């Protein structure tokens, strides 16, 4: 029975207690939070004395006798007790059969690391002897975590070795008084809470993106394994980090550190990287703290951030002082200094722990010091292990490294690959001290081989004939076919042939050839397929407008092109203000000149083609193709894509937008007919979806916008016609609504997926959808013929498969560069570095390889939104919009304020009105409350430029959160929300940690609503569901 | 340093080290760092290693060696002394004839105590302890202490022979109620000395200014004339122990401290004092508002051995109490019979000391450190016997520093600093409980004179406060332990008291201070308070409250 007289003192716990009574109490799953130092012991052993010396260990320190009360107080107490023996079982086994001995000791050892302590109403520590021989015992010694640093335990065997030998040698106790740890209490109540905080606060400061490494999978399940991966570096590279170390002024764990954080620099975008790191937590000031048994281990954030003209050298000095400047701060709790960043949580996710002492080995030393009867012969420790990743490092002989790691979300080829990169970089800093960050590369042979091979596949073999010159080994196949349609007229290839053959004739009496280039400002007509190919046989290059252009923009693209020659039909030759010379189309002289074939005069390697991009410059700039480009894509797409080949296509993007070329030369190279429409009947679905079935045209070509809207606008698309078998798309992230779902799932129409910069062709890379499933978000598939595809960081250095990198793109598809401003193509084409004799073109888009060899999308470089510590997939956000029954067209851009706060907002177009909530819900089903729109914006139609890509600049600037009503029905739990929260009235749907709280003060509240009202609800309720409806579920 | 480079190679292991190697160069940690200084304060220096890593060369970080143990100056000081709160105090309270306010004790030595001996020992006492040599000059109508050095004229020394008169104890006192008006405060010694000669041994009288001198420092001072006096028979160098840090010193950090943050963090316990205290009040027989000392009375009460003997050693326990908890609460049970006032304010004297400035060590030093802070008593709950013991116990406890804080606000911190503060309650009422008399009789070598007369230590002592002086308090209350027994003197104004409501008053002290020794000494358990656990703000609301789940949970 309890009596008063037996508690010797009360504290408030520290705050490593104070965490570690918090982890306890939240998991059930299991709770395996121990310790099971298992030592194993030969010689002479009294049983007797050895019990009689752990009880006096169990005297000796208060924290042995100490219990955690928290069930309803205000605040946890330690509570310490004058007398608290600890069971001693003992299992005499010597008369057992050794096949029965080591299981019957297995079988206790793995249900002794099942049998919880309870924090409170146990003994915090148990022993278990077993006695296996006439010489030989086995100790099992479970304990809690939060009882002391599992290193403390090198101090407390010291002790009962001590009891012992005085036991047995009848002697009195030599031991010093003990350090106690209200010693520490009294240093953390001195000490100035807020300085601390006001440090950590600014020294997480710009931490504007949140690490990663490569996490298999979603946490579907807490399937969570305990696995492990070990290696270590040769004994010359780990003394040669020795030597860096020590000649740049830094601690060998400083050199670790920096290493590590360059690999998750490498493996990530950043420049500014920030992981846990776990320190002793024991303030040099305090007297005698090296021998205070207790709690003070502690984890950091620590932060390694880089300037890209870095060396390593310059890293090291930089995490060095910011080392020492955090080290008078490092007692602080995380759960606090988590509140000091806008990673609110999650700022840390993994660990990297350096321990230039493990516990065996000084263990096992010990007794080795002392002539007692009995030798300590083995050691062995567990731990059950919190984060999903920890590297321990252990600086020995061999700087031996090893990946406590949940395999359930690792796989053991990424952790595999993690070590192999680790060692390399470790390799080249160890090499060269003064290495730029950027030039560091992470490649092995192995995968560096594996990665280039993707070019060397795939290359083929081609004639490689000039475009003009496969059209006339084409039309001698099928003249009399007819080629072209337009309105209700046509042409065969033939008169095709003839009319350009004359045309031809005629310009080259202009002087067009291949020192001379001919604008073409012509509008679409079956002129306009004949003025093409006949300003290709006449040798110069193709410069084409649309008439729908400015004015301006018309006489600037002329202008900055040189352009002396313009093809018009008569009513454009207004268009025409430049001082260039304007030739009609339809002058009756082209139709004297000499029909029959014109001799091919220039050569598939020179200039072709040129059309003008948008960008970043206020001038637009034009990007010429060499016949080379087109035809090596002529021949991939014969060889390689399932499109067929005596087809109808329709021609849709207009003459701007080199899609209209793909259109054009793919159809009648592949000796199909054009099937051409009016320029304004891309305006007219009713009219374009009647013209195509009515055509029964078998293949067409569309913009990403009419897949993403058309296919929404229900009264038209359950019109939509059903003759079409291809589909083409490109220019925009594709993608998939669920009704473009159920049509391509119906008609099983393929779909065909194609990317480029056009700088080299809009297509260069594809990939292709049977209609037998399909991603919301496809990828951008393979590379094709002679198209070397890698993906780079900013030091051109290939990075591994599964990482995002710069898309370069490099084979025969790359172009000339520039036509004018030429000065910047040095930046954006050059020679592909690990192969030269290739050009290669700087996209700026970033992709990463999927594991089955498909490219991945991931956007411009320059839109990385990292929206408060996070990157988004705007395209998710658009897919959840778009397969809102009520939606029929969406957007989401990456807004910002006047201030230059970004904000995420969604313009969007609807089938009816609804309230803002009646999507918010929408999004709230799915999407977390970093990645849903803060304001939604309605509209008539989304701008578009007629190349069918969404424009950003002419949807209009927003105008005017988790904010919550005061929906009260019991204010019990807001008034207890109230008195710990304190710094706001409470929304009765408001988030506990979005109001401030934190993991400590959620014990606080629970430990207070189980004495104001007899009640319970389990801590990760409040986990779950951090507001106050959430106990709705537990009232009743 | 070569033992910082010693300790560098022996801890290092490399050998010789550079004058301005550089610490991580060499491989050193955070472990490295704990070698050093660990081996390094066997030396008495003292590094925190967060010096030695942030200045990793030994040419760096030697700059920041230290002495674990200051030395204290133990050499001549002088100079400007600031006033400290108690003497502040003295010259705002402006009593007449301010040259006459002493302490002092009569010696007495069988074998006799030549002159020339104990000269030369008060000699050697006043160049050691400098605060004997201060003056007080009256400059420009303020007050300022300037610390003399030995320029000689230490103390007045006197010598009779009294054997010419049978009633030696009559002359002896009539002489030294006449030394006692002669503190030239602005110019001359603040002690005087005489010795009296008689066929029974000789007789000496120390007499000394209340502004230089404490009992402690009285303590200090007769352990200090003992040793002396040993060397002087022994015929070696007269040789005190080693000077603690000087009373100039202790006023200066005192001065610095007054103004820090620290102390005006005690302003809003000291405000919600003052705030409550507001109309705390003390009934009069008559009505009146200044005496004289000649019209003070005192009248004592004693305790059986028995009971004294209970008090000091078994009424503690059953509540953790220390003695002045008892006595203090017997005050307030006396006070709530006597007066039937809902509340009182006492007035406490702390001995100071109370180790404000961490660097300063004052056990060897002679001044006035006294220091007095209110405390207000509860008398409204008085029925639960169990439960006032532990509410005046608490109370006790929440008083920041023992109180030493208190007059520094009202005294020397700036007047920006200290707030709301009122300074305006008075100490109609004082308490306080001495040792034994111990620190007198503390060694054979001499004695307390038989002829001791007025001129004890304590508020008993006769002589030592002019006649003419104000009465600054009404009710002097002290206990102090002799003969076994615990003896109370009550001291009142004959012209604001009448005899028989001070016999009234000390009557209902001993009775409840019986009941209260009887009551604690029965209980036979013991009780602990929120004050024992180390749980800051823990209450009865509370610790109750622990003490009930543990007896559940178990
Ligand atoms: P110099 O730098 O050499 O150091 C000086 C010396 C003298 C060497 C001194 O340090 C020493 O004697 N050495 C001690 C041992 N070696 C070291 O140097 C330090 C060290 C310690 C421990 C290990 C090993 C670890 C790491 C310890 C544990 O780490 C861990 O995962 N933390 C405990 C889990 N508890 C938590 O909940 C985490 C902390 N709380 C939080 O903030 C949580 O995020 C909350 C609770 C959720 C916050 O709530 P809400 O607000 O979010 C256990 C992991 C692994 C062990 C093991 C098994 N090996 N060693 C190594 C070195
Ligand atoms: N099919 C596509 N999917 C994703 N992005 C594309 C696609 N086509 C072009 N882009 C991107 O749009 C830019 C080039 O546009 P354009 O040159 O007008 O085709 C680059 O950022 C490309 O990565």
């Amino acid at each position: 029975v309890f009596s008063k007289e037996q508690v010797q003192d009360m504290y408030a716990l520290t705050p490593m207690q104070e965490g570690m009574l918090f982890h306890a109490l939240l998991d059930q799953e299991h709770n395996s939070h121990l310790v099971q130092m298992s030592i194993s012991l030969q010689g002479d052993l009294d049983v007797g004395l050895f019990t009689d010396s752990l009880h006096v260990l169990v005297e000796r320190y208060d924290v042995f006798r100490t219990l955690f009360l928290y069930e309803k107080l205000k605040q946890p107490l330690q509570v310490v007790l004058k007398q608290r023996p600890i069971p001693i079982e003992f299992y005499d086994l010597s008369a057992c059969d050794e096949s029965e001995k080591q299981l019957r000791y297995t079988q206790y050892k793995r249900a002794d690391q099942e049998r919880t302590f309870h924090l409170a109403k146990d003994p915090l520590m148990r022993v278990a002897l077993f006695q296996m021989s006439q010489h030989d015992y086995q100790v099992i010694w479970s304990f809690h975590h939060i009882l002391m640093d599992g290193w403390c335990f090198s101090i407390i065997f010291d002790d009962l070795l001590a009891i012992y030998l005085s036991l047995q040698n009848k002697t009195a106790l030599s031991l010093e008084p003990v350090q106690p740890y209200s010693r520490f209490i009294n240093w953390l109540e001195k000490q100035n809470k807020q300085a601390a905080l006001n440090y950590w606060s600014d020294y997480l400061e710009a931490y504007e993106q949140k690490t990663t490494l490569p996490k298999k999978e979603a946490a579907f399940a807490k399937a969570f394994q305990p696995t492990q991966y070990r290696f270590s570096l040769n004994r010359t590279l780990t003394k040669q980090l020795g030597t860096i170390a020590s000649q740049n002024q830094v601690t060998l764990s400083t050199v670790i550190q920096t290493i590590w954080g360059v690999l998750l620099q490498k493996y990530n975008a950043a420049h500014d990287v920030l992981f846990g790191s776990v320190v002793s937590g024991r303030p040099t000031d305090i007297v005698g703290i090296d021998k205070m048994v207790g709690l003070f281990i502690n984890t950091i954030p620590f932060r390694v951030q880089a300037k890209a003209g870095q060396t390593f050298s310059e890293l090291l000095q930089a995490v060095h002082k910011r080392t020492l400047q955090s080290q008078p701060y490092e007692h602080v709790p995380l759960y606090d200094i988590q509140t000091q960043s806008v990673l609110k949580q999650e700022l840390i996710d993994h660990l990297l722990v350096i321990e230039n002492y493990p516990l065996v080995e000084a263990l096992q030393k010990k007794a080795l010091n002392q002539q007692i009867g009995f030798t300590i012969t083995a050691v062995e420790m567990f731990e059950p292990t919190n984060y999903d990743l920890t590297v321990m490092v252990m600086p020995k002989e061999e700087l031996a490294f090893r990946f406590d790691y949940n395999a359930a979300l690792f796989d053991e080829q990424v952790v595999q690959k993690l070590a192999g990169h680790l060692q390399q970089i470790a390799d080249c800093v160890a090499n060269n001290s003064g290495v730029e960050l950027c030039q560091i590369p992470l490649l092995t042979e192995a995968e560096t081989s594996q990665l280039l091979a993707k070019r060397t596949e795939t290359a083929a073999d081609y004639p490689a004939a000039t475009m003009h010159e496969l059209f006339s080994r084409q039309a001698e196949k099928t003249p009399e076919q007819v080629a072209v349609v337009f309105a209700d007229q046509h042409l065969t290839y033939r008169e095709l042939d003839e009319k350009s053959n004359q045309l031809a004739r005629f310009l080259r009496k202009k002087g067009i050839g291949t020192g001379s280039l001919v604008g073409t400002l012509l509008d679409r007509s079956l002129d306009m397929i004949v003025g093409i190919l006949g300003v290709l046989k006449a040798g110069g290059a193709f410069v084409p407008i649309d008439p729908e252009l400015p004015a301006e923009r018309i006489a600037y693209m002329l202008t900055h092109s040189r352009v002396p020659l313009v093809v018009t039909q008569n009513h454009l030759r207004a268009k025409v203000t430049t001082p260039t010379e304007t030739i009609d189309i339809n002058t009756a002289v082209i139709g004297e000149e000499s029909r029959a074939p014109i001799e091919s005069l220039n050569q598939p390697h020179d200039l072709f083609y040129i059309i003008y991009t948008s960008g970043t410059t206020g001038q637009p700039k034009g990007v010429m193709l060499e016949h080379r480009n087109m035809a090596n894509l002529m021949h991939f797409t014969f060889d390689q894509t399932n499109i067929a080949f005596h087809e109808k296509v329709l021609q849709y993007t207009t003459c701007s937008f080199d899609v209209c070329y793909q259109e054009i030369f793919s159809t009648l190279l592949s000796g199909g007919q054009l099937y051409l429409i009016t320029n304004e009947l891309r305006r007219h679905v009713e009219k374009l979806f009647a013209f195509i079935q009515e055509k029964q045209i078998s293949i067409l070509s569309l913009p990403v916008s009419f897949l993403k809207f058309i296919f929404n606008e229900q009264d038209y698309a359950q019109s939509f016609p059903r003759c079409v078998k291809h589909i083409i798309t490109a220019g925009e992230q594709l993608v998939v609504t669920h009704e473009l779902q159920k049509y391509l799932r119906q008609h099983r129409v393929f779909l065909h997926n194609h990317y480029g910069p056009s700088e080299t062709h809009v297509v260069t890379t594809c990939t292709m959808d049977p209609g037998q499933a399909i991603p919301e978000l496809p990828p951008i598939g393979k590379p094709i013929s002679n198209t070397g595809i890698y993906i780079l960081d900013e030091g051109l250095q290939l990075k591994p498969e599964g990482i995002v990198g710069e898309l370069y793109i490099s084979g025969a598809n790359v172009g000339r560069g520039y036509l004018h401003q030429p000065e910047l193509t040095a930046e954006k084409f050059l020679d592909n570095p690990y192969q030269p004799g290739e050009r290669m073109y700087r996209t700026g888009d970033l992709a990463r390889w999927l594991p089955d060899g498909q490219l991945e999308f991931l956007g411009r470089i320059d839109h990385q939104v990292k929206i408060r510590g996070h990157r988004i997939e705007l395209g998710e956000i658009e897919s959840r919009l778009l397969n809102h029954p009520a939606i029929k067209e969406a957007v989401v851009i990456d807004r910002a304020d006047e201030t230059g706060g970004k904000f995420l907002c969604a313009y969007v177009v609807l089938q009816k009105a609804l309230s803002d909530e009646e999507m918010r819900a929408y999004l709230a089903q799915a999407l977390p409350e970093y990645m849903i729109p803060s304001f939604f914006v309605t509209l008539e139609r989304i701008p578009v430029t007629p190349n069918g890509k969404t424009d950003r600049r002419a949807l209009p600037k927003p105008e005017g959160d988790y904010v919550a009503p005061t929906t009260e029905l019991e204010q019990k739990l807001v008034a207890i929300w109230e008195q710990i929260l304190g710094v706001s009235p409470i929304g009765i749907q408001d988030h506990f940690f979005t109001l401030g709280g934190h993991s400590l003060k959620a014990i606080q509240l629970i430990s207070r609503i189980q004495k104001e009202c007899q009640a319970d609800v389990p801590l990760r309720v409040l986990f779950e569901q951090p507001t106050i409806q959430a106990l709705a579920a537990y009232v009743e | 340093e070569s033992i910082l480079v010693s300790i560098w190679q022996n801890v290092l292991g490399i050998e010789k080290i550079g004058i301005r190697d550089n610490f991580y160069s060499l491989g050193g940690d955070s472990i490295q760092a704990i070698q050093v200084v660990a081996r390094l304060h066997s030396y008495q220096l003292k590094l925190e290693t967060k010096d030695l890593l942030n200045y990793p060369t030994i040419e760096q970080v030697a700059l920041f060696v230290k002495s674990t143990t200051r030395k204290s100056d133990q050499g001549i000081i002088a100079g400007n002394v600031p006033l400290t709160p108690i003497q502040k105090w003295f010259f705002g309270k402006n009593f007449t004839n301010t040259g006459h306010w002493n302490q002092s004790s009569v010696l007495y030595r069988p074998e006799g105590f030549d002159p020339k001996v104990i000269q030369s020992v008060m000699d050697k006492i006043i160049e050691h302890h400098d605060a004997l040599r201060m003056v007080y000059q009256h400059e420009n109508g303020n007050v300022v202490q300037h610390n003399r050095g030995l320029g000689g004229q230490l103390y007045d020394f006197f010598s009779y022979n009294l054997t010419a008169q049978p009633d030696v104890q009559q002359a002896i006192e009539a002489e030294t109620q006449r030394l006692h008006s002669s503190m030239n405060l602005q110019e001359g010694p603040l002690v005087k000395v005489a010795l009296f000669q008689t066929l029974h041994g000789d007789h000496l009288f120390l007499a000394i200014h209340h502004l230089v001198v404490d009992g402690i420092s009285w303590r200090i001072l007769f352990e200090d004339l003992a040793t002396g006096y040993a060397q002087a028979l022994a015929g070696q160098a007269i040789s005190l122990p080693e000077k603690t840090d000087s009373f100039q010193s202790w006023s200066q950090w005192l001065q610095e401290y007054a103004n820090e943050a620290d102390l005006l963090s005690e302003i809003p316990y000291w405000e919600s004092l003052e705030s409550q205290a507001k109309n705390v009040s003390l009934p009069k027989d008559y009505e009146v508002t200044d005496c004289k000392q000649k019209s003070v009375r005192n009248m004592r009460i004693r305790l059986h051995p028995e009971e004294t003997e209970q008090l000091l050693k078994h009424a503690n326990q059953a509540y953790q109490t220390e003695i002045n908890d008892l006595l203090l609460a017997a005050l307030g049970l006396a006070f709530a019979e006597w007066s039937k006032l809902a509340q009182i304010v006492i007035h406490l004297e702390g001995h100071g000391r109370e180790d404000i400035i961490e660097q300063a060590n004052v056990a060897r030093t002679v001044g006035w450190f006294t220091s007095q802070y209110p405390v207000l008593l509860d008398l409204k709950q008085t029925a639960p016997l169990s439960d006032y013991i532990k509410l005046t116990k608490e109370n006790m406890r929440k008083i920041p520093r023992k109180g030493i804080g208190y007059d520094i606000l009202k005294h020397v911190t700036l007047p920006e600093n200290r707030g709301s503060l009122s300074f305006r309650v008075q100490p109609e009422v004082t308490f306080n409980y001495l040792g034994q008399f111990d620190a007198d009789m503390r060694t054979e070598l001499f004695t307390r004179s038989p002829y001791s007369g007025g001129n004890t230590l304590g508020a008993d002592g006769k002589n030592n406060l002019s006649p003419e002086s104000e009465v600054y308090t009404a009710l002097n209350i002290t206990g102090l332990i002799e003969g076994g027994e615990l003896v109370l003197t009550f001291s009142y104004s004959s012209e604001q008291y009448r005899e028989e409501s001070i016999q009234q008053l000390s009557q209902s002290y001993q009775k409840h201070l019986l009941a209260i020794i009887a009551h604690c000494t029965e209980k036979k358990e013991v009780e602990r308070t929120p004050s024992d656990f180390s749980v800051k703000g823990l209450q009865m609301e509370e610790m109750d409250d622990i003490f009930e789940l543990l007896a559940n949970r178990l």
